[PDB]
């Protein structure tokens, strides 16, 4: 079948959270939670849907009542910002399964606002013809700030691309880019790349491309 | 029933675990009483019950509370369990006040710490010897079960297709191989001649015990739920 | 209140007498005594009860009759067979308190004899797995003191006695068996008053 | 020191066939039962399958996603399982984990894993593009300078982005890669005080394991 969890998560360091994987056939099978890391590795928090195993942190319980286990992260730390995953079994030959996986982000305080910085095409990379216009965006929390470009104070919607990556312990960043026919920046006039850092209403402009 | 019936008569359990044991006493009889039997054979006094849930108290454990219905169903309520409490949990009924009690068949459950330590045995048939035969004039087959943990089995011997006990003999305890594995072994014995016969059979069955329904097995390995094993053999070696 | 009875094993020989001693302790006047056997494997049944003070209360060979004067319900029986091998439990119930008073328990263990004992020790082997070191001993005296295991991997059961199809005497037996693939029948059963037989395999 | 090593991951057109191994390391391989599961890249974990050992016929079970083209098979003399894959589809480019399962153990060591790539598209090798400022747009708080290198052009498995090789690890930013008409891109920052660049180097070393991308791109000022 299916197993449920929640798309995501959120518990302020100190406190503890919750994360429920409703699994049908749960009071048939065992269940098991997973954690990965940026990095992409692999931990088993928990099995046996209530038992850890040495060497992780106590604060990671596991109960399990009916048709739910449980993960409980008791006074949530920062270090545990990543990806959880709930396993288990279905069917006669008790065929494995994992959840949607949760993403728990842990929120600290330090309120840290934007710190953008524009980058005009290469001159090889316009040798081909090609303009791409690199803006960035560092240490900022928490809030996803939608960085979104402006031709002459008219917002731009083609050939864009971003992300909102998050790292360097307590340090979100983002890489918001932007290709553009080099006879388009040529003959462009004020590339711009407005970021929207949660709280507040920010607009770090730093409208950029004028210079040459 | 004018038989006192008991069930389950097997259950397996981790520590914390909770289960729930139930009687059926003898029709008619009013008065019921939960009997445990613990290492050796030491009947202790629990709770005692007559007619309906009226009670004269005993060692029965706050964790377990059993009550009467009104078909006289009783149940005793295993909650918490611990490898102490590892027993034989036999019902007892009897009519009015002061006369001959009645033995159910018992509850004979087993409190783990590690449920993934149970597992089923091993049987194996070894044939008589030439010399005992030749010698003595006589056939015996020896079975040995081994390597099982939770000593919940018994060993039956089947000689075509018929179950027998003429001339069986199965260990009376099973044994300690180690501090996790046990061991039953019996024999048997037949006429030189009848051995010797091809067109014979010879069967050792080891009913094991393991969980069930409940069965919270360690998704790593197979569940080791009760069941048959056996081994087999036919007559005279040909030569 | 109380109801004491014998402690010991009673190990007995087929034939021979038998008396489990059985006394009791109560405040209230006692309505009837009761002697369980239960058997291997199975729950305790009653083997006979009582309530008149001299009733040679008699069952499948069993007999016992209670004496209050002295407070006894002694159990005994002239003939024993081997089917008598159990447990079992004195007990009665008593007014007043109601209470119905158990014992601690007495085993018994009713050993063959042997008419011409042929102590002799084979080693029996698995055509399924290749590793196989079994040893039976058969036909030797009921009053032997088999040996015991004296290293790991090995293992030394006890004495059992077997009565194939009613035809004639039965048989004590005793296996071994052991990892130590280097040992023989004479070695895992050491102290050997026994013929090893054994030999090459014709054809 | 239990190791488990997955091998085999490549990338490969689509509708074809891929048999990547797992190796074993640190144990009995002889009591484990051992799985396969794979993982798109936002994609969560996805189980593949499993293959119990001898005593249990070594009886394989496969995920419904490819039971009828996914197929595993062990090899106890190498103490390895391996996985034959078939009429492969891009929505099977996933990095593949193999893991075990014993009587006490389970699911406790994880391979790093094997990438493998199913589209119809070729091994582009990436193009670096340094990126400088130094624009004075008036309202400069230049505290720090930051710059990096624009890697754009590749799109097989993750590349490497070192700085004055290694030597400047802190201030450096490497984000996340980026899917742009099937090929990838990405940037790696990095920020010193004013007055340490102009004069001493700030060379990024970008690699790419797909094609020897043995490149280094000592950033002049404009
Ligand atoms: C048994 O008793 C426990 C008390 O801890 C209770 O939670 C449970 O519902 C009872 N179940 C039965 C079948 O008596
Ligand atoms: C379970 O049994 C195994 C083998 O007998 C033993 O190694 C282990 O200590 C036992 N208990 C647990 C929790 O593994
Ligand atoms: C197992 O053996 C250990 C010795 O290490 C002993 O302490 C323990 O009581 C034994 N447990 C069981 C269930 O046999
Ligand atoms: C196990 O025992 C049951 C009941 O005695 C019998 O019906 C069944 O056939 C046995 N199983 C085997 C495999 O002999
Ligand atoms: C009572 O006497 C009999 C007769 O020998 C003996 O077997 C029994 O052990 C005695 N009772 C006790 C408690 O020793
Ligand atoms: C053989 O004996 C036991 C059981 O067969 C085994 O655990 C042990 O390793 C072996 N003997 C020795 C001395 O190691
Ligand atoms: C040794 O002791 C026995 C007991 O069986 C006696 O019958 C006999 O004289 C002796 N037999 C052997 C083989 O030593």
């Amino acid at each position: 079948y299916e197993l449920i969890q929640p798309s995501s998560a959120s518990v302020t360091v100190g406190e503890t959270v919750k994360i429920t994987c409703s699994g049908d056939q749960l009071p048939k099978n065992f269940a098991y939670w997973f954690q990965q890391k940026s990095d992409k590795n692999i931990l088993l928090l928990i099995y046996m849907d209530n038992k850890r195993p040495s060497g992780i942190p106590e604060r990671f319980s596991g109960s399990t009542s009916g048709t739910t286990a449980t993960l409980t992260i008791s006074g949530a730390q920062p270090e545990d910002e990543a990806a959880y995953y709930c396993l288990s079994s279905y069917g006669d030959n008790n065929d494995l399964v994992f959840g949607s996986g949760t993403q728990l982000t842990v929120l600290r305080g330090p309120k840290s606002s934007p710190k953008v910085t524009v980058f005009p095409p290469s001159p090889e990379e316009l040798r081909t013809n090609k303009a791409t216009l690199v803006c960035l965006v560092n240490d900022f929390y928490p809030g996803s700030a939608t960085v979104t470009w402006k031709a002459n104070g008219a917002t731009i919607n083609d050939g864009v691309k971003t992300t909102k990556p998050s790292k360097q312990g307590q340090n979100y960043m983002t890489s918001s880019y932007l290709s553009l026919t080099a006879d388009q920046w040529k003959s462009h006039n004020r590339v711009s790349c407005q970021v929207t850092h949660e709280g507040e209403t920010v607009e770090k402009s730093l409208s950029p491309a004028e210079c040459l | 029933d004018s038989g006192v019936v008991q069930s389950p008569r097997h259950i397996i359990k981790e520590k914390g675990g909770r289960s729930v044991l139930t009687c059926i006493p003898i029709s008619g009889h009013s008065n019921v009483v939960w009997y445990q039997q613990t290492l050796g054979k030491e009947l202790k006094f629990l709770i005692q019950h007559y007619e309906k849930v009226e009670r004269d108290k005993g060692f029965l454990p706050s964790r377990f509370s059993v009550q009467q219905f009104d078909d006289y169903h009783s149940e005793m309520n295993m909650s918490a369990l611990e490898l102490e409490d590892s027993a034989m949990y036999f019902c007892a009924s009897s009519l009015r006040w002061g006369d001959e009690q009645y033995f159910g068949p018992g509850t004979r459950l087993t409190v783990l710490e590690d449920l993934r330590n149970v597992t089923p045995p091993k049987v194996s048939l070894f044939e008589p010897s030439k010399a005992e035969i030749a010698n003595k004039q006589k056939a015996t087959l020896v079975c040995l079960a081994r390597g099982f943990f939770p000593d919940h089995v018994e060993l039956s011997w089947w000689v075509n297709g018929k179950e027998v006990h003429s001339g069986v003999s199965t260990d009376p305890q099973a044994y300690k191989e180690s501090n996790y594995s046990y061991s039953l072994s019996s024999r048997l014995r037949v006429s030189a001649t009848f051995w010797h016969n091809p067109r014979n059979h010879f069967r050792c069955q080891v009913q094991f015990h393991g969980l069930s329904e409940e069965d919270k097995w360690p998704e790593g390995s197979p569940k080791p739920v009760t069941q048959n094993i056996s081994a087999e053999a036919w007559g005279r070696a040909d030569c | 209140d109380s109801v004491t009875q014998t402690e010991g094993l009673v190990t007995v020989t087929e034939g021979l007498p038998v008396k489990l001693n059985c006394t009791y302790q109560t405040t209230y006047l006692t309505i009837a005594f009761f002697w369980y056997v239960q058997y291997l494997n199975e729950a305790p049944q009653v083997l006979l009860k009582s309530s008149t003070d001299n009733k040679r209360t008699e069952h499948q060979g069993f007999h016992a009759t209670l004496h209050k004067s002295s407070s006894s319900f002694h159990l005994q029986k002239s003939s024993a067979q081997l089917s008598d091998s159990a447990l079992y439990y004195c007990a009665l119930s008593e007014g007043g308190n109601y209470k119905y008073v158990f014992g601690a328990g007495t085993r018994l263990k009713v050993i063959a004899h042997i008419q011409n004992p042929e102590p002799a020790v084979y080693q029996l082997k698995d055509p399924r797995s290749q590793d196989s070191t079994l040893c039976l001993f058969t036909d030797f005296d009921s009053q032997i003191n088999v040996p015991k295991t004296m290293e790991s991997g090995t293992f030394i059961t006890d004495k059992t006695v077997l009565d194939m199809k009613a035809m004639d005497s039965k048989s004590n037996g005793a296996i071994a068996w052991s990892n130590q693939t280097s040992f023989t029948c004479q070695d895992i059963f050491k102290e050997t008053n026994a013929t090893y037989p054994s030999s090459d395999v014709p054809c | 020191e239990v190791y488990l090593v997955e091998s085999g991951g490549d990338l490969v057109q689509p509708g074809s066939s891929l048999k990547v191994s797992c190796a074993a390391s640190g144990f009995t391989f002889s009591d484990f039962w051992m799985y396969w599961v794979r993982q798109a890249p936002g994609k969560g974990l996805e189980w593949v399958g499993r293959i119990k050992n001898i005593p249990n016929n070594y009886a394989t079970e496969y995920a419904d996603s490819v039971r009828g083209r996914f197929t595993i098979s062990r090899d106890d003399s190498r103490n390895s399982i391996y996985l034959q894959m078939n009429r492969l589809r891009v929505d099977d480019t996933a990095i593949y984990y193999c893991t075990r399962a014993g009587r006490f153990d389970h699911f406790d060591y994880w391979g790093q894993g094997t990438m493998v790539t199913v589209s119809s598209a070729t091994t582009t090798a990436p193009s670096v593009y340094p990126l400088a400022p130094a624009c004075d747009s008036t309202t400069s708080t230049t505290d720090t300078v930051t710059l990096g290198c624009l890697v754009k052009g590749y799109f097989p498995e993750p590349v490497t982005v070192s700085w004055n090789s290694g030597a400047l690890t802190s201030g450096v930013h490497t984000f996340p890669s980026v899917l742009h008409s099937g090929l990838y891109s990405l940037s790696s920052s990095v920020t010193v005080p004013s007055s340490t660049w102009p004069k001493q180097p700030i060379t990024c070393n970008v690699a790419h394991p797909a094609s020897s991308t043995k490149v280094d791109k000592k950033i002049e000022p404009r």
